[PDB]
């Protein structure tokens, strides 16, 4: 199973609207 | 800190939060788990909320929260990491991530995408032009 913060680091993706780390 | 990084936390927490009394319940990390296909059992669930209840008392609050992403974005390499993200994706397993996957689990995680948004998020990381994201071609994104 995945981690919670995997989950928010999926998002973030999906809100850049672009594959990579989203944060750094 | 700027509004616009707050703004983003505060929706992804909403996401988790469904009666929005500021705290996350192992009940409400299921639905959002079940809704993106996975099927975790009450002790992996529980086991979740564990890692990042801080002050144990069973659920998490927005600080918790908020402490775990700086923590996540310390950081997101590994292997292991990169690998369960792509797992997410994946939804059926067989190696490619697809439009139609690519979109289901952005609506499950409250992101719209439009068609043409969906298109050109794969086409960027499609280093093969095949159509799809294998999992080489999503870790040289990531780690990179
Ligand atoms: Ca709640
Ligand atoms: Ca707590
Ligand atoms: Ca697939
Ligand atoms: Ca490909």
């Amino acid at each position: 199973i995945p981690r919670l913060d995997t989950l928010i680091l999926v998002k973030a993706m999906g809100h850049r609207k672009r594959f990579g780390n989203p944060f750094r | 800190l700027t509004e616009e990084q707050i703004a983003e936390f505060k929706e992804a927490f909403s996401l988790f939060d469904k009666d929005g009394d500021g705290t996350i319940t192992t009940k409400e990390l299921g639905t959002v788990m079940r809704s993106l296909g996975q099927n975790p059992t009450e002790a992996e669930l529980q086991d979740m909320i564990n890692e990042v209840d801080a002050d144990g008392n069973g659920t998490i609050d927005f600080p918790e929260f908020l402490t775990m992403m700086a923590r996540k974005m310390k950081d997101t390499d590994s292997e292991e990491e990169i690998r369960e993200a792509f797992r997410v994706f994946d939804k059926d397993g067989n190696g490619y991530i697809s439009a139609a996957e690519l979109r289901h689990v952005m609506t499950n995680l409250g992101e719209k995408l439009t068609d043409e948004e969906v298109d050109e998020m794969i086409r960027e990381a499609d280093i093969d032009g095949d159509g799809q994201v294998n999992y080489e071609e999503f870790v040289q994104m990531m780690t990179a």
